[PDB]
């Protein structure tokens, strides 16, 4: 009653396609967050890139009335 | 096509190739710094303007930059390959914090950018190397000490049991003690001629103070050793004084259990369902913890200690100093692991985390 | 059917007198997209086989009975 | 003829020996798998009824 | 009849190693990987049948 | 990287748990209680200071009833839990902690305030233990039981919110167990040989006079440690020995089980009988033991029933879906098969129950931290974090503007 995981290396046959793609990096890089009215500052590690993004993850905002 | 196997000891780092019986290079794991920072030996002959740094800190990681840079060196002139064709495979001391797995996944991809990475415990893949399947190890390494019951290739963090005594404190002892003796030891060549004289003569007890009556009474236990200048030392008791404090750490001024009583607590610390196995799979590690009467011993003081209802037997592997590696490229040398190796494409979709989720 | 993976003898020396480098019969590891396995084989199909041209990946119409 | 046929009966029952412990060691063997290939996650994968 | 929303298996086999898998479902896991997770159920022990007996 | 370096801490009734977020289990644990030798002064903490023998150790147990005792005990355990094992600056790293379901509200403040101003904390937050369970158990509505070493109690949930009044602060716990142990040993008559008094324990049989040898360096000890100390050998000896009867106790069926020979610090090993299944029956109802007329503790399934029916009617069915086991005493055998048996009887059919299906140590003690971490694991719950400058704000009085 176990759980397969998804495998992508399987075998040493994968020499190429790596040297023409650069690995995007990541970085600890800080963040705040919407829902904290604080705007209290966190990290993520996000892809270097994606810098600004607002909070994707804050728009659950939904409450009682 | 190749398969690279790192190995990183406390204080010398010693990498080699799956499939190989030894490591590709050995030396110790010093990094230089100019008032270009060397490496190891390489910054160990540049003394004048490089000054020894010691990156592995109680076994652990003390700035990235080092061991990029012994990583850089190692590469460029060691091993002189291209890694980035090949898998990476690392070890780590139990109960790393994430941080640090985290930061060296993130630097092998990005520093190195090498295609296939893992990462496991030193003394499970030195248990591999003992082929057996359930036990308890000591892991009387370099610089630091643990001990890991380890379970059907598996182990559990908590039972694991953390000291930072090590070849380095016990050649210390060993020097303090000599000095005592009348003699000195005070720069880089001293301390490497203690650690010299100990691996020569230096051994371990049986009945330490049947052993002091001895060695006050039998001088044979007093031998002559030529110093690198041609001096002779009388060395007697000190023999075998240093690793006494391995059961004893008043030796030291310090305050703890025993390497045995440390075992009994972790064995304690496990479930007791197979603590008579476990008592049947002793484990020895550490290259600098091979000396004479260490492993009979042991024995004696666990047979006492330890029930003697359960059966107590005894793994003392003579050739342990590499036990870490040799397990790994044992490992690294095996099909079904193969497939098991993390690619730079799944870390670029995934980032560093992924060590976390599938690198176990 | 399926793919030769491997083939082995089971050498014995049992058989009456002479230097006992004799087969009791052989291994042959047959693989098919299914799955693998092996069968065991008399010494006379050894022979048959050798007949045609049996080698490391290709595959055979092999008669059981 | 006597000691040749004794003997050919001890061939007979290390066979059997032999044979009983392939069976076991297949037995044990019995080896699966614990992964799958990425691929083999996103298109048509399969259908049950 | 025992009304587990979550808990609807199914069986399938696989694309290479091709068998019976057992009721098992897809799932989403950290880092946005799918995984498959096969149940154990009344019928755990004997999934080779086939055909609809 | 939406999770951040936190660290969960998990302290029950019998230990002291504490691990990163997200992982599978706790890094370290230690004993609940530390040894004091007075003279700053001189604290024993961990195997190595406190097991180990020494001269004056007056051990102390920080906690009472899930209370918060010696507040300079708390912040020196803090301290010796990050050099001696963390080794971290958590003031670059986010905490939590779980709580009782009765922490006073001055503690609390009292807590919070030292944990930002001292420790220097970026973030923090607090939740009730069974709360963090029941999340370790995926579930919203149900009923804990915990016997941790200090208590037996019983307390449900709905909707991942404790039902206050189900509060049940029942004595029996491995405490009761140590009891027990020590009415055996005197109706036996075996005194306690310390293993450290112990140079020797020299070959003795079953029945054979406690033969041993002591090492003459060892500075006397107080009796508050030593009698400890002898507690831990009395728990290891439980879980060498657990077991309860499956059905209604008899001395004889008991009996039959094969004494085991069970060894002792000494070095003397004799072999026990139906008295470890005769002892857990009262567990699961006080009223019948032997001796000791206990009334005032409600049987287990008396218990399960006090806490069913002091519910409502309408969420009971779900309460009965979920049933649940913590703490260090919780170690005993036949436990749960008993427990559900118990229940069948007792617990009419008119409700479908339901259990949980957790039986391993890690899961059967550490199921708080794993709903601890599991919380933090959560990428929508940053919006639940508490900043220190909000703290710095609005003082240590904003826990009761955000905290019910």
């Amino acid at each position: 009653p176990l759980l397969p995981s998804d495998t992508g290396q399987g075998y040493r046959t994968v020499k190429a396609k790596l040297g023409s793609k650069k690995v995007r990096p990541w970085k600890w890089m800080p963040f705040t967050n919407p829902a904290r009215k604080d705007g209290a500052m966190f990290f993520h590690w996000r892809r270097a890139a994606e810098e600004g993004k607002d909070y994707p993850f804050a728009r659950f905002n939904k409450t009682v009335q | 096509i190749a398969a690279l196997v790192v190995d990183n000891g406390s204080g010398m780092c010693k990498a080699g190739f799956a499939g190989d019986d030894a490591p590709r290079a050995v030396f110790p794991s010093i990094v230089g710094r100019p008032r270009d920072s060397y490496v190891g030996d390489e910054a160990q002959s540049k003394r004048g303007i490089l000054t020894l740094k010691y990156p592995i800190e109680h076994g652990i990681v003390t700035n990235w930059d080092d061991m990029e840079k012994i990583w850089h060196h190692t590469f460029y002139n060691e091993l002189r390959v291209a890694p980035e064709e090949h898998p990476v495979l690392l070890t780590e001391a139990p109960l790393n914090p994430k941080a640090n797995r985290e930061k060296m996944t993130q630097i092998m991809f990005e520093t190195f950018n090498t295609p296939a990475m893992y990462v496991a415990i030193q003394a499970v893949l030195s248990l591999y190397a003992s082929g057996r399947t359930t036990g308890i190890v000591m892991d009387s390494g370099d610089g630091v000490t643990h001990t890991v019951p380890i379970y059907e290739g598996y182990a559990l963090p908590h039972a694991i049991l953390r000291l930072d005594l090590a070849g380095r404190d016990l050649t210390d002892y060993l020097m303090k003690i000599l000095t005592e003796r009348g003699y000195s030891f005070t720069t880089t060549a001293e301390r490497e001629i203690v650690r010299d004289i100990k691996e020569k003569l230096c051994y371990v007890a049986l009945d330490f103070e049947q052993e002091m009556a001895t060695a006050a009474s039998s001088s044979s236990l007093e031998k002559s050793y030529e110093l690198p200048d041609g001096q002779v030392i009388t060395i007697g008791n000190e023999r075998f004084r240093c690793p006494e404090a391995l059961f004893q750490p008043s030796f030291l001024g310090m305050e703890s259990c025993g390497i045995h009583e440390t075992t009994f607590n972790s064995i304690m610390k496990c479930d007791v369902d197979i603590r008579k196995d476990l008592y049947a799979n002793t484990v020895l590690s550490g290259g600098t913890t091979m000396y004479p009467g260490i492993a009979d011993r042991m024995q004696k003081e666990i047979t006492a200690l330890a029930p003697s209802t359960m059966k107590i037997k005894i793994i003392a592997p003579p050739e342990r100093k590499y036990s870490v590696w040799i397990g790994g490229s044992i490992l690294a040398s095996l099909s079904t692991f193969q497939q098991m190796w993390i690619s730079k494409q799944e870390y670029d979709e995934s980032g560093p985390s992924i060590v976390h989720r599938k690198c176990f | 059917e399926g793919e030769v993976t491997e083939l082995t003898p089971c050498e014995t020396e049992n058989p009456m007198g002479g230097y006992g480098k004799t087969i009791s019969h052989v291994i042959i590891g047959l693989k098919t997209a299914k799955g693998t396995k092996q069968l065991k084989l008399d010494p006379s199909i050894f022979e048959s086989l050798q007949k045609e041209r049996v080698e490391a990946g290709d595959v055979i119409y092999i008669e059981a009975n | 003829a006597v000691m040749t046929a004794v003997r050919a009966w001890e061939f007979w029952n290390l066979k059997t020996l032999q044979e009983r412990e392939a069976r076991l060691r297949l037995e044990q063997e019995e080896a699966e798998l614990l992964t799958y290939t990425r691929e083999d996650a996103y298109s048509m994968e399969y259908v049950y009824e | 009849g025992l009304g587990d929303v979550r808990y609807r298996y199914c069986l399938t086999t696989l694309t290479v190693p091709q068998r019976c898998i057992g009721f098992a479902r897809r799932r989403v896991g950290r880092g946005g990987r799918v995984l498959l997770d096969r149940a154990h159920s009344d019928y755990d022990s004997v999934f080779h049948h086939l055909d609809l007996e | 990287g939406d999770e951040v370096g936190a660290l969960v801490f998990d302290i029950g009734s019998y230990t002291v748990r504490a691990g990163y977020a997200g992982e599978d289990c706790p890094k370290v644990d230690f004993p609940t209680a530390i040894g004091m030798v007075v003279e700053g002064p001189t604290y024993y903490i961990d195997t190595n200071a406190l097991r180990v023998p020494r001269e004056n150790m007056e051990a102390i147990s920080p906690l009472k009833n899930g209370m918060v005792e010696d507040w300079d005990s708390f912040q020196a355990i803090l301290d010796h839990t990050y050099k001696m094992h963390v080794k971290s600056e958590a003031s670059l790293h986010p905490v939590l902690m779980s709580e009782a379901p009765w922490n006073t509200r001055a503690k609390r403040e009292k807590l919070t305030e030292l944990m930002f101003e001292h420790y220097n904390i970026p973030a923090f937050f607090l939740c009730k233990t069974a709360v963090l369970t029941a999340f370790a158990n995926g579930r919203s509505t149900g009923l804990i039981l915990d016997s941790g070493a200090t208590h037996t109690t019983a307390i449900p949930v709905h909707d991942g919110y404790v039902l206050q009044q189900g509060i049940v602060k029942s004595p029996l716990a491995g405490d009761f167990i140590t009891m027990q142990c020590r009415e055996l040993f005197q109706e036996m008559n075996i005194e306690l040989v310390p293993p450290y008094m112990i140079a020797s324990k020299e070959a003795v049989r079953e029945g054979s006079p406690a033969n041993w040898k002591r090492k003459e360096k060892l500075p006397q000890v107080t009796r508050s440690w030593h009698n400890y100390m002898c507690n831990c050998v009395i728990q290891d000896f439980q879980a060498s020995v657990l077991q309860v009867s499956d059905s209604t106790y008899d001395e004889q069926v008991a009996a039959q089980m094969p004494t085991v020979h069970y060894e002792f610090p000494n070095g003397y090993n004799c072999d026990f009988g139906a008295e470890r299944l005769k002892i857990p029956e009262g567990l699961f109802d006080p009223s019948n033991v032997k001796g000791l007329s206990g009334n005032t503790m409600l049987g287990v399934s008396h218990v399960v029933t006090t806490s069913v029916g002091m519910c409502d009617i309408d969420i009971r069915p779900g309460l009965y879906g979920s049933v649940i086991v913590a703490g260090g005493n919780t170690l005993i055998q036949s436990f749960t098969d008993r427990l559900n048996r118990e229940l069948s009887q007792k617990t009419p059919p008119s409700m479908r129950l339901k259990l949980i299906a957790n039986n391993t140590t890690v899961e059967r003690r550490f199921s708080s931290w794993i709903g601890g971490s599991i919380l933090a694991s959560l990428g929508t719950f940053q919006q639940m974090w508490i900043s220190k400058q909000e703290y710095e704000e609005g003082g240590k009085q904003c826990v009761e503007r955000k905290c019910p």
